[PDB]
């Protein structure tokens, strides 16, 4: 890995759409999973 | 110059032979990016995990506690039937294990803050079987091996009785292909 | 000054010799565009695939596992998708290739020959003349089998029968 | 279950035999 | 006799299609110059060396064994549980469902480990100047200064001889069905 690659990959705009589809394909996931969770389940 | 693991890559910097199990066998560059004393603490932690998992995986089919809660012999089962208050003991009493045996220091900025704290040595040695100097070396490459086996076998395990609904044991004896 | 295969081309510029089995020809420039590292490593892979899978072609049609059905290796590959055996070959495949794209970020840099895998457990290179032979001897056969392997696949599409049955009649 | 490793017929069917008539067939 | 530079040693190569290896040191008994795919550049020679010694003597065993049990030679009363026949496989078999032979696997698997293990280990780390092979077994003595070789070079020779010989018969008697001789 080019440390002048790597360094671009850790600017702000690619790491922001990164962890937010990251995060978007966890409560994607975790839907598709576990559907219809309008309450925490006694 | 070259990894002993894999020759055809160089060898990983900060990996000099010092630690137990290396055999400089870092592809991926981990050690270049994180601290050895983080990742050896993270491995010994998994592998120590999965020795206790893979000793549980296999002595729960052959010796139960007594009660119908505890009767079954796959593990993935004996996750559900067990008294749910008792996992959550168990949950809370790790917790403590590991709030207390690390001494307050739990995160990756400040565990190792005192430099005597060495990877993986809690201070834990109930019947001090550690009193021996020429035995240590040999020792922590013994622990790091069967906690590496553990992992890759526990690992093979819980997977094998997610496709075959099968404890391990009459898994083996009662083998049925896909 | 010129190809030493193609005697009306010019010798590319970048084909200077060090690598064992040039003849200087890259007429289209690939070359002169491209790092030479990387399009050796493609070559060798491709080539590698291509000795594996006529070798494949001759073998399996020879010999088949008694713990598998008998059918042609074109419809094996899409048997083996639905069965689960070709997805199990092409994950360990890419396991191995993740370790390839360490080894390729290391020949960039130089420091890994665009051939090295430093793969010899059978020790069949003593001495450095031995290895260049093998080599030239790779290199030829790598080409040789890219082209015999859509060769073999090809001829299975236009005449519906395996290598070996086509040689017996016409 | 009361059975053995290798060559056993009836309700026991270990790895090794399932090895065994994957070779054999 | 050791007849160093005639069977053993460096310059002697048994099969010279294949040139003698620089990584042979010739103190091993045995080291008539076969290496052609190179393992003794970079194994261990003292561990392969024990386990070669190791598996010939069980393959001289084996070999015995399955001749005086092809033969028909019996201890008495001992054909009666494991069959009146005399095919190596079955009585393989039938030892094992009457449980001898899991007794056997008891106590060779206990002499392997109680004293084996710590033999390989402190042999392969440097802590008893112990050779491969050398466990201190000579009841009846019969060599002592005659250990160099007549003693180790045809204990080997003949632990080879012994691994092709019980390979041998026992595919002959997979494929044919019946024991030899
Ligand atoms: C701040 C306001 C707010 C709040 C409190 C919630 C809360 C919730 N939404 Mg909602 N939502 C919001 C804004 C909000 N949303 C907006 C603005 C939109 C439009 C973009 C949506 C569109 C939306 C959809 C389309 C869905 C939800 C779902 C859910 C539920 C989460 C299920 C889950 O992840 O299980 C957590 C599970 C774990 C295992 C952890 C939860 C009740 C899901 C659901 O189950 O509906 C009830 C669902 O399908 N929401
Ligand atoms: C990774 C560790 C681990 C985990 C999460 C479990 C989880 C479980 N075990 Mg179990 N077990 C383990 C290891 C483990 N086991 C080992 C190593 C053995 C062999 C001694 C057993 C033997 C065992 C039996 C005989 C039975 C269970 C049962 C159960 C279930 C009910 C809980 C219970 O009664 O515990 C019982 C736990 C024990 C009897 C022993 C636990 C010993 C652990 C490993 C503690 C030792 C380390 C500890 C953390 C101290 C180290 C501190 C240091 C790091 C500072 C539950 C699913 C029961 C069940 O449902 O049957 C199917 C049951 O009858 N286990
Ligand atoms: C704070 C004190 C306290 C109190 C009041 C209780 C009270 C109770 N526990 Mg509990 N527990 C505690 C601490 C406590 N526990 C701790 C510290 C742990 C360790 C995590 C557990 C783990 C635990 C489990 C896993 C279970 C209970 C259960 C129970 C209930 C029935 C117990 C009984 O009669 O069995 C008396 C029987 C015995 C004492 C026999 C036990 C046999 C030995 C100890 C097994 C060896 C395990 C080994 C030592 C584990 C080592 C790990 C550890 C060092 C971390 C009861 C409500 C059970 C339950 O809810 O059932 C309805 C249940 O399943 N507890
Ligand atoms: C040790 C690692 C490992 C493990 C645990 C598995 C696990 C599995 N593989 Mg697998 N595989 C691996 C490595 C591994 N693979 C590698 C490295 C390759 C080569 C790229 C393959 C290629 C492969 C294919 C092509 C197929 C599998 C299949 C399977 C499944 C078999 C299910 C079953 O009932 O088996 C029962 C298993 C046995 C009874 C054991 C029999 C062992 C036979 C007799 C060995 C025969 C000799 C063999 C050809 C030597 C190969 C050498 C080669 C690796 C160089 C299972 C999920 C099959 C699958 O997905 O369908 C369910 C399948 O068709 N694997
Ligand atoms: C015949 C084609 C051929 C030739 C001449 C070479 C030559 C070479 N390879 Mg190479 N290689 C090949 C095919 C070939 N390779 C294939 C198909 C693969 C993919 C598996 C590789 C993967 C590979 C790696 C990963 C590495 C090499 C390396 C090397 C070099 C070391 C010298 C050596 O040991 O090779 C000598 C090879 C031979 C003499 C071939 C012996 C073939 C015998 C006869 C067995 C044939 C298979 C048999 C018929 C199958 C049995 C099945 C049964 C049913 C019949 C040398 C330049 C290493 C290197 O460059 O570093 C120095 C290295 O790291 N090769
Ligand atoms: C170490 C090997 C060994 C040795 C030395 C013996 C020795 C003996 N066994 Mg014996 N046995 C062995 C292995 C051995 N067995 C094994 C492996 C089995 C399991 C199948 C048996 C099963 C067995 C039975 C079932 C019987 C003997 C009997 C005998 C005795 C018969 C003596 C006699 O009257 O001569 C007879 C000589 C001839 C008929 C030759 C003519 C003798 C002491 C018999 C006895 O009385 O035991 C005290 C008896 O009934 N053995
Ligand atoms: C060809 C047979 C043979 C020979 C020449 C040797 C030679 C040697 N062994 Mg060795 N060994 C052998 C077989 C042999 N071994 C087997 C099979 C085992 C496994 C039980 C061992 C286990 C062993 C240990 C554990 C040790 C030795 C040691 C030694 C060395 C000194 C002892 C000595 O001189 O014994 C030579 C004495 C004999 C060969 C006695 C003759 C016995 C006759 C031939 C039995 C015949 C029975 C029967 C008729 C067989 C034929 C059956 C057929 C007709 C069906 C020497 C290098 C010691 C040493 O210092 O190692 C370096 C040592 O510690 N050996
Ligand atoms: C969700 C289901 C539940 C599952 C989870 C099970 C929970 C398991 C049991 C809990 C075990 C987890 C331990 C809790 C985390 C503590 C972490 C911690 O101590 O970090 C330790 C942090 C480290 O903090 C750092 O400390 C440094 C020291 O020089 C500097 O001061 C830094 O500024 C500071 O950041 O803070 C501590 O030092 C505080 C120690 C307090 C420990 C005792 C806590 C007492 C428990 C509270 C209970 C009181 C009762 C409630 C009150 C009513
Ligand atoms: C597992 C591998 C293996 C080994 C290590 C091994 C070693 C030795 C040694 C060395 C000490 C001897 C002395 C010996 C003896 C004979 N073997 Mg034997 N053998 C093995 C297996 C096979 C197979 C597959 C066949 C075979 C045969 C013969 C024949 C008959 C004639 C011949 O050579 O054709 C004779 C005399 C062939 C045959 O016809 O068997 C009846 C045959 O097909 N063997 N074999
Ligand atoms: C520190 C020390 C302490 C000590 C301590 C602790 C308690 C030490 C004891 C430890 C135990 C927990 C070690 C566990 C190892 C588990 C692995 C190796 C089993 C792996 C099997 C795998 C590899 C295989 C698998 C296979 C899978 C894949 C497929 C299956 O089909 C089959 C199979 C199962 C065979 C004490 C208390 C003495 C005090 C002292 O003062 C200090
Ligand atoms: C799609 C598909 C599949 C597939 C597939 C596969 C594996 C397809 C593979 C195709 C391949 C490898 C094709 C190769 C073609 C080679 C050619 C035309 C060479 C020309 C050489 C020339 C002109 C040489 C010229 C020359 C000469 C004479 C000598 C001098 C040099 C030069 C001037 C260069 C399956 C089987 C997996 C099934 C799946 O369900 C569907």
């Amino acid at each position: 890995m080019d440390s002048n690659f790597l360094k671009y990959l850790s600017t702000a705009p690619v790491l922001f759409t990164v962890w937010l589809s990251f995060t978007a394909s966890f409560i994607i996931e975790a839907n598709r999973f576990f559907p219809d969770m309008l309450y925490f389940p006694m | 110059a070259k990894s002993k693991a894999v020759p055809f890559l160089s060898q990983p910097e900060a990996l000099d032979g010092s630690m137990a199990g290396d055999v400089g066998f870092d592809p991926f560059g981990f050690s270049s990016n994180f601290d050895l004393k983080w990742l050896r603490e993270a491995e010994l932690k998994h592998g120590r995990i999965c020795m206790l998992a893979a000793t549980g995986c296999l002595v729960q089919e052959v010796v139960h506690l007594p009660g119908e809660a505890f009767s079954q012999k796959m593990a993935l089962n004996a996750w559900a039937a067990a008294p749910r208050g008792g996992m959550i003991s168990i949950l809370v009493a790790i917790g403590l294990i590991e709030l207390i045996s690390n001494r307050f220091a739990l995160t990756a900025t400040d565990m190792f803050a005192n430099p005597n704290r060495v990877p993986g040595d809690l201070g834990f040695d109930p019947l001090s079987l550690g009193g021996n100097g020429a035995n240590r070396a040999r020792m922590e490459l013994a622990e790091i091996t069967h906690g590496r086996a553990a992992m890759m076998g526990f690992s093979g395990m819980v997977h094998q009785m997610l496709v075959s609904k099968q404890a391990p044991i009459e898994q083996l004896m009662h083998f049925k292909a896909v | 000054d010129f190809s030493a295969a193609v005697p009306f081309l010019k010798r590319p510029t970048n084909l200077d010799g060090q690598y064992i089995g040039d003849v200087g020809f890259d007429p289209l420039g690939f070359s002169d565009v491209f790092d030479l590292r990387v399009l050796r490593e493609a070559e060798l892979k491709h080539g590698r695939f291509a000795m594996l899978a006529t070798l494949g072609f001759i073998v399996q049609e020879l010999y088949t596992f008694p713990f598998f059905p008998k059918m042609a290796p074109v419809d094996a590959h899409d048997y083996f998708v639905k069965q689960g055996g070709g997805s199990q070959i092409i994950f360990w495949i890419s396991f191995v290739e993740l370790f390839g794209v360490v080894a390729l970020f290391e020949t960039l840099q130089g420091k890994r020959e665009p051939g090295d895998f430093a793969f010899d457990p059978l020790g069949l290179a003593k001495d450095e003349a031995t290895l260049e032979r093998y080599r030239l001897a790779e290199v030829k056969h790598a080409r040789l089998a890219m082209i015999a392997i859509g060769g073999f696949i090809h001829q299975y599409w236009v005449t519906k029968q395996t290598v070996l049955e086509q040689l017996g009649n016409f | 279950d009361g059975c053995g490793a290798y060559a056993n017929s009836g309700s026991c069917h270990t790895f090794l035999d399932e090895i065994g008539d994957a070779l054999k067939a | 006799l050791y007849k160093d530079g005639k069977m053993q040693g460096k310059g002697v190569n048994i099969i010279p299609v294949f040139a003698r290896p620089d990584s042979l040191d010739g103190t091993i008994p045995g080291d008539q110059g076969f290496d052609p795919f190179g393992f003794s550049s970079w194994v261990n020679m003292k561990f392969v060396s024990e386990a070669e010694i190791k598996h010939g003597r069980l393959a001289m065993l084996a070999f015995a064994g399955i001749m005086v049990e092809s033969i028909g030679i019996s201890f008495p009363g001992a054909t009666s549980i494991l069959g009146d026949s005399k095919d190596i496989f079955e009585i393989h078999n039938k030892a094992v469902e009457s449980g001898a032979m899991g007794q056997i696997l008891l106590w060779v698997g206990f002499i392997e480990a109680c004293v084996g293990v710590p033999a390989m280990n402190e042999m392969l780390s440097g802590e008893t100047s112990r050779m491969p092979g050398d466990f201190g077994f000579d009841p009846l003595g019969l060599g002592k200064g005659d250990k160099l070789a007549r003693k180790q070079l045809v204990e080997v020779t003949n632990g080879r001889l012994a691994m092709l010989a019980v390979s041998g018969i026992v595919h002959h008697t997979i494929i044919t069905g019946k024991g030899p001789l």
